[PDB]
């Protein structure tokens, strides 16, 4: 079978403002097989109301899924996406850029 | 401008235990309006977008009656898959079916496809006219052979040029507010100052639909590869979608670099420029 | 709008 390894992307619904509230979002695209781990972090722990879209796929067949909450960011808070599969030999964490 | 609707299916085995999971979501354009999870407690087909909510209970529970009975063939299909390929019970496999007709701006039918895939792979496909098959592997020659012989063509072609098309132009009709509707890129420049001699522009496109969008570099005029990065193109969570697009630049230079932006809800392709 | 059921087994 084909294992294709996810692309991360973890960015806010809307532009980020210290103080405002906003959405955390964590795409997970391009990978094969489905069954994947997404977690959403602030300063290294899990968020626990994490809600994620139905999986579809693409015209190459990989799958997409994307990860979001409500959150608040701040000054000094950390973000990140922490993502698992099998083509991964440990979890991936990228680490949220309010820049990109 | 032109439309779609579409269905996907994903049914992926379970071997611990219990039945494959089953997901299907429907689509018209980018907007996904349906889903059914064979996981979820409703075991319905559900809306998931404001004007297909208007269909009444029939809808709902002719939908549900169809989506389960796909979630069966899926089933079906696993087991056969297993042994024509020789698999042990003890592996996870994943079907993927994919169908659905597109409409022009005139609402007259352009095309219907039918694709299917095995563990990631294509493994049948209907062709272009709707006719007959196209098998990547030997496999999948076996299902074509019976699918050939049996005229399974023709029912899918009655569906795709027919049914689909119609019911398209009821969604197109009922949700026009929003499936009629484009939103137009909001699109502004960002500036980061890299280091000493280098800066870095982005180009932001946001909050638009539908996701089909075109981000260029120019530099005097003149279409930018180089040094560019372009990220793919990411839902927002409300509907909408985002794209930037990035280039490196000589920091006191960012005035000869333009960003354009081709959008179908722009009438003209948008320039942006530092300065 | 699902297609009825209708599609063969592979």
């Amino acid at each position: 079978m084909i294992q294709r390894t996810p692309k991360i992307q973890v960015y806010s619904r809307h532009p980020a403002e210290n103080g405002k509230s906003n959405f955390l979002n964590c795409y997970v695209s391009g990978f094969h097989p489905s069954d994947i781990e997404v977690d959403l972090l602030k300063n290294g722990e899990r968020i626990e109301k994490v809600e994620h879209s139905d999986l579809s796929f693409s015209k190459d067949w990989s799958f997409y899924l994307l990860y979001y909450t409500e959150f608040t960011p701040t000054e000094k808070d950390e973000y990140a996406c922490r993502v698992n599969h099998v083509t991964l030999s440990q979890p991936k964490i990228v680490k949220w850029d309010r820049d990109m | 401008g032109s439309h779609s609707m579409r269905y996907f299916f994903t049914s992926v085995s379970r071997p611990g235990r219990g039945e494959p999971r089953f997901i299907a979501v429907g689509y018209v354009d980018d907007t996904q309006f349906v889903r059914f999870d064979s996981d979820a407690a409703s075991q319905r087909m559900e809306p998931r977008a404001p004007w297909i909510e208007q269909e009444g209970p029939e809808y709902w529970d002719g939908e549900t009656r169809k989506v389960k009975a796909h979630s069966q063939t899926h089933r079906v299909d696993l087991g056969t898959l297993r042994g024509y390929y020789n698999q042990s019970e003890a592996g996870s496999h994943t079907v993927q079916r994919m169908y659905g007709c597109d409409v022009g701006s005139d609402w007259r039918f352009l095309r219907g496809y039918h694709q299917y895939a095995y563990d990631g792979k294509d493994y049948i496909a209907l062709k272009e006219d709707l006719r007959s098959w196209t098998a990547a592997d030997m496999a999948a020659q076996t299902t074509k052979h019976k699918w050939e012989t049996a005229h399974e063509a023709e029912q899918w072609r009655a569906y795709l040029e027919g049914t689909c098309v119609e019911w398209l132009r009821r969604y197109l009709e009922n949700g026009k507010e929003t499936l009629q509707r484009t939103d137009a890129p909001k699109t502004h420049m960002t500036h980061h100052a890299v280091s000493d001699h280098e800066a870095t522009l982005r180009c932001w496109a946001l909050s638009f639909y539908p996701a089909e969008i075109t981000l260029t570099w120019q530099r005097d005029g003149e279409d930018q590869t180089q040094d560019t990065e372009l990220v793919e193109t990411r839902p927002a969570g409300d509907g909408t979608f985002q794209k930037w697009a990035a280039v490196v630049v000589p920091s006191g230079q960012e005035q000869r670099y333009t960003c354009h932006v081709q959008h179908e809800g722009l009438p003209k392709p948008l320039t942006l420029r530092w300065e | 709008f699902l297609p009825s059921d209708f599609f063969p087994s592979v």
